[PDB]
């Protein structure tokens, strides 16, 4: 017979994230080791560029 | 993190601030990197114009239906970024 | 090298830097066309 909205709809908009603790390198022949500091779990992800 | 102020009772679209002139942003690109009010911040007292981006009183105020602070939100394109607006009101 | 064209006078002498990869620099830099054998022992780099 008809139809209703439904109201408060998904916009888009910005919103902060928290910037980690950037780590100390302490680089090696054909390496490096990170030196984390990470009161919350944050994600680190690394990848080779070949 | 603006402050403005607006009376008690104040008519229907009335200035209350101008946020693009206080914030130092350019007059002519408030489209190009979309004004729009943010959506976690809705007043319903008041309204911004998009193109010149100049608060205006939307419906009529009442500080027994308020009743204390009114608080907006605003966000930018290009780069991303937010701002915050607090108004308060007189008696 | 890291310079591509450097501006000559008369007589004198020019300074140029470059890169290799190799352990020892032995190359022909050309200035204004004409050649010239370069001979070096180059060292490892101690960045890691």
């Amino acid at each position: 017979q008809g139809k209703l909205h439904i109201p408060f709809r998904l916009t888009p908009t910005v919103c902060p994230v928290p910037l980690a603790h950037t780590p100390t390198v302490m680089k090696w022949f054909k390496g490096i080791t990170l030196h984390l500091t990470a009161t919350r779990p944050t994600l680190l992800t690394t990848r080779k560029l070949g | 993190q603006l402050h403005y102020t607006v009376q008690e009772e104040q008519e229907h679209g009335t200035f209350v601030g101008n946020i693009a002139e206080d914030l130092g942003l350019d007059i002519t690109k408030l489209s190009a990197r979309r004004f729009q009010t943010a959506p976690n911040s809705r007043s319903p007292y008041l309204e911004l114009n998009l193109e010149t981006g100049v608060l205006y009183v939307n419906e009529k105020i009442d500080r027994e239906q308020i009743c204390c602070l009114l608080h907006l939100e605003v966000f930018l394109e290009n780069p991303l970024e937010l701002f915050r607006v607090e108004i308060e009101v007189l008696d | 090298l890291k310079e591509a064209t450097t501006h000559v006078t008369a007589v004198g002498s020019i300074t140029l830097h470059f890169s290799t990869s190799s352990p020892q620099a032995n190359f022909i830099v050309s200035l204004c066309g004409k050649k010239s054998t370069c001979n070096a022992e180059c060292k490892p780099p101690a960045d890691h």
